[PDB]
């Protein structure tokens, strides 16, 4: 029969599951980004700094990864 | 001798207790949590506040998630102590809330009088009222601050706070109408009060940041909440008389997987007044004394817990047909239900259902689902108004089947039921998953 | 983005125009038409689990 | 704004938030096993009266029960302040019963002293709302009274008592209205003319269960931890104004013990556990030259006035050796129950717990007197010298000393809360110790 | 009856019982290990007296410990009314040191707003009763009072110390006793002739713990997450009649803050944090001839009356930017507690959370002060132009003013709430961080 | 299933009488499933005798 | 290190004396077991050490 | 001016020979025993 929620139901599904793969990959990209765009930890004064190089130099408290 | 002489007294009948032991009460380890910081942001009225205004806000997106609100007034008493019945409350007629475009609920001041009749209770109850309502006998022409908190789904637990974060292009709004008059403070009953002053009026949300990994997760992920809703009708109530016990049968136009339903019987006339006016310390203006009437409560007193002042004898809720269980008297849904479903004290006028084991809580614990029963309807039966409201011979040496002549003065009935819905969103929109 | 395409669509419809008031399941009538005229629009019940 | 705190962040932090396991802004609920519940009214089997014994059989009308609340109508006997918690006075007794096996039993003081430390705040008023008069009704109202069971079933729905897994058992409830009810047939010692006889009735709340869960339990055995009350009711060594009476009680009970409770009182006033007083409530016209300190203001029994509490001090011995430091009964009073429940015990109801939570369901420690020879509570009265019509004598004493009227406390009613549990198999069950 | 309802069953029923993942009618209890509490004396070192420093060193009795109750004999020095919390009072402080580590400290101010945040109902009130004169007591009246500790370990089982795991390392408190108590040595600035001295016992309620955990307690390490309290006193810009007052305080605080309190108060008078005034309850004498509004009805010395609280407006800047929009004094006194606790607080307590549940154990958001180079607290006063000995200028007034006593309020307490980690090693322990 | 289709030859070879228990009932409409009836103890049995013509599917 | 229940003793006593026999002789010892589900005793035998 | 009543409780033991003795502990007993079932009615009361 016409059943009107079992095809609205299924294209929502559609939409929501096709959607949730692309924000899940979204959020993998934006922490790979961040590991790879800050590939350190920080030391005693940037506690739970994020940083690019060796040593501190100029680290963030705005990109946390792991 | 000591604590050791009762360790070592152990045997077979402790095993279930303490044998092969699972866990211990001495080392709590906490939960690790993510990094967040809470703000209290102004938002800003649109509209015009004012008695009878209405006004609305739209909630600013300084934060990802937003949870509780309080909604500040400021009104001064247009008369002494004993003349208002929590005033910000009764200010506060209603607020619609709307995400997207889309209603998602709506409370009014007599919901929140239900709602707290119910379900708040000891220091809580009583901080609350000292947030709407003036408590240490402040005199004419007092001001005072008055903090309405809001009781939608998102301003009770963190747990459903809403990602503002994740409905980058819909709005969140709250729609609020104010009351063209609150009692002790423009109003004396029908009276206007000359010189009474419009209320200041201000809305706060309590803002939470997110960190960068919780934040981009909201930011990119759907998702889904399990919400409550407030369903409302209005009805006229069968109105009780000295020669007659009242029926009524009301069908109850409500949908949804329902936690409880709660109702009560009231005077439109004088805010929170659920039951009869007599001449007994409390009961009514001047009760006690030969000034007492009983055509006007003791607004400062409104709320009592002496059912003899009540108006239902007994009621019942009827499925399709069928009785969903034995009629009960008034009683029992105003001293019982919340007895075992609460843990408070419901004040006499005011009833409860529960469908729930624990209607109080978020974690669903049975429901009603009326989007299933064509025919629901609450079944009445009032309480005759014999009793001669001005003789507390009369008033307080009664019986169980009577009250007041005065109780006829409560000809409002509001029902309301308390449901679950999902709130979903995604892709920056969201909206409802059930209409109905 | 794609919001615009599942927000009209979010809602569902669960409707119930005609239904038992008795505490048994019925049994599933596939509503099937065989009638041109006087047609039905119930959408029969499809979560009706059977308990008795 | 909140992102200065947010960025706010040390080692110190790391113990709070480091490799996060949880968050506060998004909650998951749990599905349920679909269920619906109905309060059904018992058939009572027997006369209802003042002095009758009745029971009912708890028809099997769904598949768990819960909650039992039993109706009451009463009348006043007389105006307010003459009544004090009737409809709990007048269920003098109530006993569970399985398939002829006694689970449990309790009693109207029990309902009293559990209420005394167990309950608390609005839920403690609403239960008095329940069960008594106190919106100042007069002579002849009539009130329906709730008085809810508390048997382990009626606690929690976790303990529910799965009627279906009982085909082979019946459950009974047996209950024992008192001969007098004060301030409603009877006023002290004096029957009231024209009494009237109340009304009773026993509502069953029964969980209808869905197609799955039913069938679990009504098929697989079960196991419920459930607790149970010893009580013996007994002499107290009555103080005197010349002295300090002292007593070694014998402590006959058994399995893992939750805690003991206990209070004294004067068995012929309801709920009275503390010396009557012309201070006022403590007396039937207190403050006024009526005032007489042999007669309770029934409506305001109870108090929190120590100083006219009998006990002075007390400890309990375990095999004959202390268990713990002689404490004064202030402490039994006021601090075990704000230790270990969290609400405010009236003066003369006494607590002392072995377990960290003995208002909760979940075991937190127990004495298991089944492994215990020679249990003893050891009370300490206090001197029973003050004049207890003299405000100035009541109010101004030491800590040592009561009310010459203290030594109508002449009952002592001692309780312990122990877990046993009751098992189902097969369609049949009962308690798994003796 | 219930069956109507399951019948009723369809598709918005599967977000709640589809594929059901839990009951609520069964609950399974979790087996825990074995152990028994025992309340054990300590003896205190030094003169037990007014103003007197004495302490004591917890003995090894047990394996883990938890409560503390101090103990305290106070005399009426004066009838009823003229004492307020004077056990509380009277313990101006407790210091907690582990092997000579300073971990934590409280002050009797402490105790004071921390009851006005955290306790509650009945909670709130059997505190009041085990401190405090509450059912009219008369001069020479003799009590026992006992004032519970509120010392991490204090307050939850999950954080008994172990001093099983401190086999090298003592445990002591030290308590400062108050130099004078209201009512019971002091009337106001007058000693009261005759008074007694205090008697003073320490409690400690010792768990035992069976072989498996005892083991487990001596040999590993632990990690106790555990609540510590931040201190200092303040000069309050205090209010003026004719011009409003407002006061920068920097706030010399570290640590993740759970919250901040505070109070103004009158130093002279225990508990007075607010402005005294002749309306009933607000003063000694209110109501009549002899109301004087420079001596509170110590009684009765907290209301909720918000008029007579001294601050207007505050706000908590971080490195001198605001945290959050300036607020109300009442938004401090009413909203916060009701949104963060659930009771009611006194008027002139003031409460600010960082964290979403401060009233928990569990940590749920805090303000790491360790890495905020300028905190500063910024109050502004009411004026106090209001004549307090007129009840029409103190009961009709504005939200801006207050009473002219309040401008005595010249004390500011400030307090913060906030975690640290207590290693244990080897029998060994202290702070992480300090 | 198996239910009330079942037509059962007398115990003995003559007029029969047979009576009715029904002691421990089922006043919910729906019909419980059977249980065992088996002695899992020798203390406390029971002379239920349990139902039939009560088993759905 | 960790004295675990030499500490406080040993208890001679147990829960043998619940049901103790009052007499002279001996009484006959029980095997001890479980034979009903309910009623669970948990009491000891009670055997006497050294005959008469 | 009542007196309170004395009380004291006596049974009277069977001691048995060493069969018996030993058989009593050791072997499985049934005995045939009587209970008294009671309920308590008000009588519907009659009337002249």
């Amino acid at each position: 029969w016409f059943s009107r929620d079992l095809n609205y139901g299924k294209a929502n599904s559609k939409i929501w599951n096709a959607t949730v793969a692309k924000g899940l990959k979204g959020i993998a990209n934006e922490n790979a980004e961040i590991r790879k765009m800050y590939p350190y930890l920080g030391y005693g004064d940037f506690t739970g700094a994020i940083c690019k190089g060796p040593n501190n130099q100029g680290c963030t408290y705005y990109a946390n990864y792991t | 001798a000591g604590g050791l002489s009762q360790l070592v007294a152990y045997g077979a009948q402790d095993v279930y207790l303490t044998g092969n032991p699972q866990i211990t009460f001495f080392k709590t380890v906490y939960r690790r949590y993510t990094n967040f910081a809470i703000e209290s942001i102004q938002q800003t009225i649109n509209g015009s506040v004012g008695f009878g205004n209405k006004v609305s806000t739209q909630i600013s997106r300084n934060g990802d998630l937003i949870t509780d609100i309080v909604v500040e007034f400021v009104l001064t008493k247009g008369g002494n102590g004993g003349t208002t019945y929590y005033p910000a409350e009764e200010l506060l007629q209603d607020v619609e809330l709307e995400i997207g475009g889309q209603r998602i609920d709506k409370h009014y001041n007599d919901w929140f009088r239900t709602y707290d009749a119910l379900f708040r209770m000891n220091d809580d109850r009583y901080n609350y009222r000292r947030m709407t309502d003036w408590v240490n006998n402040e005199l004419v022409g007092a001001q005072k601050r008055f903090y309405v908190p809001l009781i939608f789904f998102f301003n009770q637990t963190p747990g459903l706070a809403l990602p503002l974060i994740a409905l980058q292009y819909h709005e969140v709004k709250l729609y609020f109408t104010l009351a063209s008059q609150v009692q002790g403070v423009n109003y004396n009953g029908s009276s206007a009060i000359a010189g009474a002053a419009q209320p200041t009026m201000s809305v706060w949300v309590d803002y939470i940041f997110l960190d960068t990994q919780e934040r981009t997760r909201f930011a990119q992920l759907p998702h889904e909440y399990l919400i409550e809703q407030l369903q409302f009708t209005g009805s006229e109530t069968a109105t009780p008389s000295a020669t007659t016990q009242a029926s009524q049968n009301i069908r109850l136009n409500f949908n949804h997987p329902t936690k409880y339903l709660a109702w009560n019987f009231n005077n439109p006339t004088n805010y929170g007044q659920y039951t009869a006016l007599a001449n007994i310390p409390g009961a009514c203006s001047g009760a006690g004394t030969a000034a007492a009437t009983v055509t006007t409560p003791d607004y400062g007193n409104t709320g009592t817990y002496n059912e003899q002042l009540a108006v239902l004898d007994s009621a019942k809720i009827q499925l399709n047909g069928q009785d969903r269980f034995a009629t009960r008297k008034g009683s029992y849904f105003n001293k019982v239900q919340p007895y075992q479903s609460i843990g408070g004290v419901t004040p006499a006028g005011v009833y409860l259902y529960s469908f729930a084991l624990k209607p109080a809580g978020r974690q669903p614990s049975g429901t009603c689902n009326f989007s299933r029963i064509d025919n629901a309807t609450l079944s009445l039966t009032y309480k005759t108004c014999s009793i001669d409201a001005t003789s507390p011979a009369a008033v307080l040496g009664n019986t169980e089947t009577v009250t007041a002549n005065t109780a006829t003065l409560l000809t409002a009935l509001n029902i309301y039921a308390k449901n679950y819905n999902v709130l979903r969103i995604m892709s920056g929109m969201g909206g409802l998953a059930y209409a109905n | 983005l794609t919001a615009t395409q599942w927000i009209g669509v979010n809602t569902q419809g669960s409707s119930l125009k005609n239904a038992n008031y008795d505490l048994r399941a019925d049994p599933i009538i596939p509503k099937a038409d065989v009638g041109p005229w006087m047609m039905s629009s119930v959408d029969p019940n499809i979560y009706q689990k059977p308990l008795f």
